[PDB]
């Protein structure tokens, strides 16, 4: 269950009080303009505060609560969803043509053996439609698909 | 050796990359064979629009059908097959005489698809996935045969285990015209006939896939041509013969059949690819 | 003493794409592990959340000699933190500083080791741009490992990148030129570079001067010292194509007579696209949304270019969908492209939908 706190700010000594260490002072290391500590906590509300360089202070980009004594410590709210990655990062995601590449230009149909097999076309030019000019009123459409493993170039004679 | 099909799922088989040709039951008959023969492939699944799913499958069968069915004379136009879609010849072939379309999945064994040919007395079977309902191969008997050949690693005469047709044998001789030979194909449901001279000596063998250079060259129009002229655009086994060397004669060939010959050269009987998978299942 | 895991965090190794890299000594065994650190708050102000949870994703279950392994990703609640192996050596790039260029052997090992990764990722569709010897850190052994997949990428099915990520000196001229592009090659590209930089301890394309730099780059043009093998000279010829259909692929590289040398065992008629109006191009989008909506379709249009069209079948009742896309081929003419979206044949379905387009449209 660890939990990352941060100092964004300076301090010739920094210090972390929090309901989960009986508002002890544990001190933060610097590193530049940040005092970082990772510490582990239950799943639930815990209220902390800063001591920075002689002075009680909460951060103010985090969220807070007012005493009906009208003390301010910072809160977290450190829920199961934050533990997973995949579940966290599931909550935190809430001009001209383009010119044409030469990769689409390359067919395996054109380019002794065996009439049924082709080669092993780009994965960039499967699923594109190709067609044959229409000679005698009949079109001739053509597109390589992927099954699992294998492919497979479909030529379609419809009429129009 | 069944157990080895019973297991192999169809997909296995299946080429790295490979074409599919389909026709629109509404493309002219004629410019489907045409079809068949510019991507050169011996059958090619039938898409129905107004259905919106495969209706059927068009092979060398149907232009040996409609050539016979439909000849009047070298001097005449098939007036049917130049002008006629194939949906047109479908319900005329097909009347109340009905067959739908016989199909496996990919991910079925080879052993349901081998039984499936065999159930429905055919050489093409399409391949089709279930979700996206996409037809991506057609398995041949030659196909499985070869990968059954590549994985052995049984073993008497052929007259001893018996296997095939060896009973009124359809055949044509070296005068026969093609339309009388198509004729015989159509009659009896056989896949090629042994051509024979003056005796009953073996000289040649008319197959449906020397059909197809009819259409290919462009010289259907004229079936009274003997058997012999037609073949001029370009194999036997013996009753004593292993059944293990005559399914490699087979392969190392790529020969649908093999004759069962006399000391003489003269038929005695016949052996398919149909037949082995078969007695292999 | 700030843990994670059970390593106590140390002095930042460098920045990375998306956030500073720290050392981390395990408490007790003394084992030295590079922490990448990821905001979640500034993941989320740049909109790159999608991004790393591709990027975890791949590198969680890749495995190479020569890519730098990711152990575990620990999420708290203010942060993000990549486990990843620490390497001594520090960067390739500081390597040919402090030493010169390497001997054609020492070269040769690293290139096999560095392109043996390269192929790795784009055998698993995944293509990290930005490949430089800054980027290729060593360990004590003298092992290349890659590292920054911050601007790398996933490799789709009938799709192309366009972001123009990476250093201008070991950029592709096609992403210099911001052009599109498959993926592969613009790593060929790089690897190219890191091959030159290897051998000369120099960079191929360099100047103070950038549009002298990138004239270069685009005219693929470079010095070859008198020290160099020809042999090699032929590889980086090749390499170094300005046509990405005339580079060498990691077929044609493996296939190279200096490659090959003492590899180790362990590494490794005519049909058309589309339809082609000469037409205005804002003329050419009035024109197909005059053609989709007479043939009541149901579309979304993301760019003034690129359309997202959805149709209903009226007999299986399914919804099938396409995406069109407006390219330029010359100066004069323009293509539409038609892709498949992923019952009857979805294949054909698609056929039907684009012909009907095509039977009321423009060559
Ligand atoms: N899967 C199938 N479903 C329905 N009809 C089929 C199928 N395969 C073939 N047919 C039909 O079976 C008949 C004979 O075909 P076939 O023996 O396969 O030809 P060929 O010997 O040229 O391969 C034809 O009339 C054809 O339309
Ligand atoms: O820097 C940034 O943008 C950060 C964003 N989120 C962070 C979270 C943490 Cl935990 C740290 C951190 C970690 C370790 C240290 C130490 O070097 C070990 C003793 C001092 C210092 C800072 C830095 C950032
Ligand atoms: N020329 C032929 N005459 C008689 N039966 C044949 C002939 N060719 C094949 N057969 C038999 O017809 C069945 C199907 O054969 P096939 O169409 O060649 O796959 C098998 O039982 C074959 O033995
Ligand atoms: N028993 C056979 N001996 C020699 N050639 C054969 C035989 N059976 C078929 N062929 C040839 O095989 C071609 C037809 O192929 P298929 O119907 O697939 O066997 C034709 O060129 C035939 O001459
Ligand atoms: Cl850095
Ligand atoms: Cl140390
Ligand atoms: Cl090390
Ligand atoms: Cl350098």
């Amino acid at each position: 269950r660890p939990t990352v706190f941060r100092w964004t700010g300076g301090g010739k000594e920094v210090y972390l009080s929090g309901s989960f260490n009986n508002w002890s002072k544990l001190p933060l290391t610097r590193d530049q303009n940040n005092f970082v500590a990772i510490l582990d906590l239950p799943e639930g509300e815990h209220q902390y505060k800063f001591f920075v360089d002689g002075q009680w202070t909460h951060d103010p980009s985090e969220p807070i609560v007012t005493s009906q004594l009208g003390t301010v410590n910072n809160i977290i709210q450190v829920k199961k969803t934050d533990f997973e990655v995949f579940d966290a990062l599931m909550v935190d995601s809430q001009k001209a043509p383009p010119i044409l590449p030469p990769h689409l230009l390359q067919v395996i149909l054109n380019k002794s053996c065996d009439p049924a097999l082709l080669p092993e076309p780009n994965h960039v030019m499967l699923n594109h439609l190709y067609a044959l000019s229409i000679k005698d009123g009949v079109m001739v459409l053509s597109a390589t698909h992927r099954y699992k493993k294998k492919y497979v170039t479909t030529l379609l004679y419809k009429p129009i | 050796y069944t157990t080895f099909m019973k297991s192999h799922r169809c997909y296995d088989l299946i080429p790295t990359s490979s074409k599919l040709v389909v026709f629109d039951t509404s493309l002219q008959v004629k410019k489907a064979f045409f079809a068949l023969v510019t991507n050169g492939v011996r059958a090619a699944p039938l898409w129905d629009s107004k259905k919106q799913s495969f209706v059927g499958m068009l092979t060398i069968t149907d232009f040996i059908n409609i050539l016979h069915r439909y000849y009047k004379s070298a001097l005449v136009q098939i007036y049917e097959l130049e002008e006629h879609k194939i949906e047109t010849w479908r319900e005329v072939y097909l009347q109340d005489s009905f067959k739908p379309l016989v199909c496996i999945s990919p991910n079925a064994s080879l052993f349901d698809a081998v039984s499936s040919l065999i159930r429905n007395k055919i050489h093409r079977l399409p391949v089709i996935d279930p979700e996206s309902g996409n037809t991506l191969y057609i398995l041949t008997h030659k196909r499985i045969l070869k990968f059954l050949k590549l994985f052995i690693t049984m073993s008497k005469s052929l007259e001893e285990l018996q296997i095939g047709t060896y009973a009124n044998i359809a055949m044509v001789r070296t005068t026969t015209p093609v339309y009388v030979a198509l004729g015989i194909f159509v009659q009896h449901r056989v896949s090629a006939l042994p051509v024979v001279d003056e005796k009953g000596r073996v000289v040649d063998i008319y197959s449906k896939f020397d059909v197809i250079n009819l259409a290919a060259e462009k010289t259907y129009n004229n079936l009274d041509v003997s058997v012999t002229k037609a073949l001029q655009h370009r194999l036997k086994c013996y009753l004593h013969e292993t059944l293990e060397a005559i399914i490699n004669r087979l392969v190392e060939a790529e020969v649908h059949r093999l004759v069962v010959v006399d000391e003489h050269d003269v038929v005695k009987g016949i052996v398919s690819l149909s037949d082995i998978l078969q007695a292999l299942v | 003493r700030v843990k994670i895991g059970h390593y106590i965090l140390g002095d930042t190794l460098g920045v990375g794409t998306f956030g500073k890299v720290k050392v981390g000594k395990h408490e007790l065994t003394g084992h030295k592990v590079a922490v990448k650190i990821l905001n979640r708050q500034k993941i989320r102000s740049l909109d790159v959340v999608g991004k790393i949870r591709r990027e975890i994703q791949n590198l969680k279950l890749f495995r190479h000699p020569h890519i730098i392994k990711l152990y575990q990703v620990i999420s708290t609640p203010s942060d993000i933190f990549m486990v990843m192996e620490y390497v001594s050596g520090g960067e390739l790039f500081d390597y040919i500083c402090k030493n010169g260029r390497l001997d054609e052997k020492e070269s040769r090992r690293l290139f096999q080791q560095i392109l043996s990764g390269v192929d790795y990722c784009h055998r698993h569709m995944v293509v990290h741009r930005d490949l430089k010897p800054e980027n290729v850190l060593l360990d004590a052994h003298m092992n290349a490992k890659i590292a920054d997949f911050g601007l790398s990428n996933m490799m789709s099915d009938g799709e192309f990148l366009r972001t123009s990520c990476g250093s201008p000196n070991y950029a592709a001229p096609e992403v210099i030129s911001g052009r599109l592009y498959a993926g592969p090659e613009v790593d060929i590209w790089s690897s190219g570079v890191i091959l030159y930089a290897l051998l000369c301890g120099t960079l191929p394309f360099d100047d103070d001067h950038v549009p002298t730099l990138f004239k270069k780059i685009c005219d693929g043009i470079f010095y070859t010292p008198q020290y160099l093998n020809p042999s090699v000279i032929s590889l980086l010829k090749h390499m170094l194509q300005v046509d990405p259909m005339k580079r060498a692929t990691i077929k044609d590289i493996r296939e190279h007579e200096w490659f090959k040398q003492d590899l180790p065992k362990y590494l490794f008629a005519k049909w058309h696209l589309g339809i082609r109006s000469q037409s205005r191009p804002n003329d050419i989008m009035a024109e197909v949304c005059r053609a989709i909506k007479q043939l009541d379709y149901e579309w979304k249009v993301v760019n003034p270019y690129y359309l997202r069209v959805r149709r209903k079948n009226p007999v299986t009742s399914t919804f099938s969908k396409m995406s069109l896309q407006l390219y330029q081929v010359d100066s004069r003419t323009y293509l539409l492209d038609f892709r498949s979206i992923d019952p009857g044949s979805h294949t054909i379905e698609f056929f039907e939908m684009c012909a009907n387009l095509i039977k009321i449209l423009a060559q």
